[PDB]
RNA sequence: AGAGUUAAAUUAUAACUAAGCUGUAAAAAGCCCUAGUUAAAAUAAAAUAACCCACGAAAGUGACUCUAAUAAUCCUGACACACGAUAGCUAGGACCCAAACUGGGAUUAGAUACCCCACUAUGCCUAGCCCUAAACCCAAAUAGUUACAUAACAAAACUA
């Protein structure tokens, strides 16, 4: 069994389907995991938003919505609203480094949704704008 | 008048010096294949000496050639071009364990 | 391979400008350090949350 | 942003076990320093402060490297001692 | 009478040249459980592990074939004035004295 | 030697006459600069595909 | 060979490509250049999307032009290729065949550095 | 020093979708002309390479390209000459993002601070000033030696 960690380039003849779709046709689950909050949006391959759920949307409040639990809860919710609109498989894109990263991912699985590929796109400037100053002078 | 005394010659036994994989090759910004060998496939970072194992000279030539290629529009910056994924693996890094 | 020490430290002979300023002298000590005990994190949190959902619902 | 999507920092999960894929990703990013970099760019760090860090890191590395080297060199002699109670 | 120089020049230890990768003959003068202390005649003994094949054929007094790597294991470490001696030699145990 | 060398190479340069021919010529003949290395110090070339 | 012109042309059909190459080389010979050779590295998908002349480009044709030119004129040619709407992106490098390879004799191993500290007994 | 260029971010700005978003040890205030995704000029700043140790007199300099270019047949030498980090001043232009000040929110006995949010001078470009730094590698320049020889600590001791 030859299993490549690398995704299937578009120009390639490569045949893999999940429910008959190409790797490209599969919906995308965007997850922004930021230190005070985690947001999730499931979207069409064609970029029409299917479902949105955030820790705020899930009725946690200020500090509590930072935590992993919250993130997971948002995951489950997102996946429900998603499977309603009939998305079986989804490719995760994780944006940001937070307390809610992994948790919201496996919440997407817990909530009855299937994750094929998990990508990290975190902004990494190659030195654009200067970030704010350090805490405790 | 002792003939058995040692002779002040240079060491005959001394080994040759080890060579960068590229000693006396020519690194050219135009071939993205050779370059794309010294990149991380997932990130597009340039590997260090302690990975590539190059004479300082070549590590430098490689870096400069890379950056040149990347801006003249030969080679992609953020990921190793998928075509060259299956070429020979020169570098010492192991991601998957 | 160990990083080069030549030319690095500030010394009366060295032509150039320092690269390292070592906080304490680089001399191998005759003992090693003691392993750092692992920081704990909460356990069972997932199963807890699943049970709590089951309760809130029922 | 102008690059093609999904070719980079992407891992494909195998036999549906996601925890493992994620672990692999996180190892990829730790290895290339992307993680430390992300973390260090949350706040700014003024140039002198950064100079100081690099220097401390390299010292630290030299020392660990060399200590390790002496460990692996001395390692043979950990064997049961031949001369016991001489 | 033979001048010391004359002796040194013809000795087998001078004949060898560099001691890396040299096939040599050595003899086991001491044993701890799997550890064979082998005198190959140079300066320091080496120490090799008793192989799996014909383990019981290796006894104090036996003769064996070695591949010499280093005559003495020595290195300088960060911050030291002199090298450190392990007081041992580096060898690979091949088989025993095929005869 | 240099002057003779360049004397030779000059026969081959692109000029107001050769423009039409040469361009159409180069549009026919793709070249690669690509090659890879092996851990051994060996060159590997793609044209065998 | 003195300069190398790296041309990335908009990807087009045969005749229009040929035209663009022709007018480009002509401009080169008018800035006083002597053109040695014309190489075609083929048309590929560009490594990233390139925005030029109110167009966002995906593919492109690749060409090299080796030529000798008076030092003054690189700025001129550069100006010219800038405003041609058929060029995706121009660059002019000192020809890589002018620089010649010195011989790595090998890797000289660096000994650990000594006497960085005094002989003090702690 | 010039001139030209831009990959990763970021933002004006629309298009969908969601009611929240931001923010902390924890909150509040702020914003909901907000947030996520998809598209994007300008401006500014230059991941990885660098576990390298190069260039410059020093201050300084590490995206890419080209042009020009790094005094002395090489001792020392000013108050003379020419430079000189950041901040600051004058005038014109820029403004993504950061931010003294100031205004809000917390904290506290107080809080004219540390922490949160907004925003300015300023950081940028052109031209001119200003001439200061823990401008410190706290180790003057040029030739040398490893002899004699431990105040202490530090980066071993010394000759001309
Ligand atoms: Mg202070
Ligand atoms: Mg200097
Ligand atoms: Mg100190
Ligand atoms: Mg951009
Ligand atoms: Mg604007
Ligand atoms: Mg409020
Ligand atoms: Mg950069
Ligand atoms: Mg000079
Ligand atoms: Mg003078
Ligand atoms: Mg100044
Ligand atoms: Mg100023
Ligand atoms: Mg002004
Ligand atoms: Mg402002
Ligand atoms: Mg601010
Ligand atoms: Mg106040
Ligand atoms: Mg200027
Ligand atoms: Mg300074
Ligand atoms: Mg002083
Ligand atoms: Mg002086
Ligand atoms: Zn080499």
């Amino acid at each position: 069994s030859s299993f490549s960690i690398y995704p299937p380039i578009p120009g390639q003849e490569n045949s893999l389907r999940w429910a008959g779709k190409k790797f490209e046709e599969i919906p995308i689950a965007h997850i922004k995991a930021s230190y005070n909050n985690t947001q999730i949006q499931v979207v069409s391959a064609a970029h029409q938003p299917l479902a949105h759920a955030s820790c705020g949307t899930e009725g946690f409040r200020n500090a509590k919505k930072g935590t992993g639990i919250a993130a997971q809860t948002a995951g489950i919710a997102a996946a429900a609203k998603a499977t309603g609109k009939g998305v079986t498989h989804v490719r995760v894109v994780v944006k940001g480094l937070g307390p809610g990263r992994l948790s919201a991912i496996k919440g997407l699985t817990m909530g009855g949704l299937e994750v094929i590929s998990i990508t990290d796109n975190t902004p990494i400037p190659h030195n654009g704008c200067r970030p704010r100053k350090a805490r405790r002078l | 008048s002792n003939e058995d005394l040692p002779v002040p010659m240079e060491n005959p036994y001394k080994e040759p010096l080890k060579k960068c994989i590229l000693c006396e090759k020519h690194v050219d910004y135009k071939n993205v294949q050779l370059l794309s060998q010294f990149i991380s496939p997932f990130t597009g970072c340039i590997y260090g000496r302690h990975i590539t194992g190059l004479c300082g000279k070549k590590q430098k030539e490689i870096t400069k050639a890379i950056k040149r290629a990347q801006i003249l529009g030969f080679m992609p910056v953020t990921y190793k071009d998928p075509a060259y994924l299956k070429d020979p693996k020169v570098c010492n890094i192991k991601y998957r364990e | 391979a160990t990083p080069s020490l030549r030319g690095r430290l500030a010394r009366l002979g060295n032509p150039r400008r320092p690269i390292l300023k070592p906080n304490k002298p680089l001399i191998l000590a005759n003992h090693v350090g003691e392993r750092r005990r692992e920081k704990g994190e909460a356990t069972c949190i997932t199963e807890m949350s699943v049970m709590m959902a089951c309760w809130k619902q029922n | 942003a102008n690059h093609l999507k999904f070719i980079a920092r992407t891992v494909m999960v195998q036999e549906g076990n996601v925890e493992g894929a994620y672990r692999t990703l996180n190892r990829i990013l730790t290895m290339d320093g992307l993680i430390e970099d992300i973390k260090r760019r949350r706040y700014y760090e003024k140039p002198c402060r950064r100079r100081q860090r690099e220097s401390y890191e390299t010292c630290r590395r030299i020392y660990n490297m060399e200590m390790a080297r002496k460990i692996n060199f001395l390692m043979r002699k950990n064997r049961a001692d031949p001369w016991q109670g001489c | 009478v033979e001048s010391f120089a004359s002796m040194l020049r013809h000795s087998p230890l001078t004949q060898m040249g560099p001691a890396k990768n040299k096939l040599v003959i050595g003899q086991i003068f001491h044993i701890v459980e799997d550890d064979l202390y082998i005198d190959f005649g140079g300066k320091f003994h080496c120490v090799c592990k008793r192989p799996e094949v014909d383990g019981e054929k290796y006894q104090k007094g036996t003769r064996v074939r070695l591949r010499l790597l280093d005559l003495e294991l020595t290195s300088r470490f960060l911050g030291a004035t002199t090298d450190t001696t392990i007081l041992e030699a580096d060898a690979v145990l091949l088989g025993l004295q095929e005869s | 030697q240099e002057v003779l060398q360049l004397q030779e190479e000059a026969k081959t340069f692109i000029t107001r006459e050769n423009l039409e021919a040469r361009v159409e010529e180069a549009l026919d003949s793709p070249k690669s600069y690509n090659w890879a290395i092996t851990r051994e110090g060996l060159v590997v070339r793609p044209q065998q595909k | 060979p003195r300069y190398e012109l790296a041309l990335i042309l908009k990807a087009m059909q045969r005749p229009e490509t040929a035209a663009a190459l022709k007018r480009t080389l002509e401009a080169l010979m008018d800035r006083g250049a002597v053109v040695r050779n014309l190489e075609n590295l083929g048309e590929r998908m560009l490594p990233y999307k390139i925005s030029a002349h109110n167009q966002r480009h995906s593919r492109g044709g690749y060409f090299l032009v080796d030529f000798y030119a008076p030092a003054t004129t690189v700025e001129s040619m550069m100006e010219h290729l800038s405003r041609d709407i058929d060029v995706i992106r121009p660059n002019i490098v000192k020809h890589p065949l002018t620089q010649e390879v010195k011989e790595c004799e090998g890797i000289v191993p660096v000994p650990l550095e000594e006497k960085l500290y005094s002989t003090k007994k702690r």
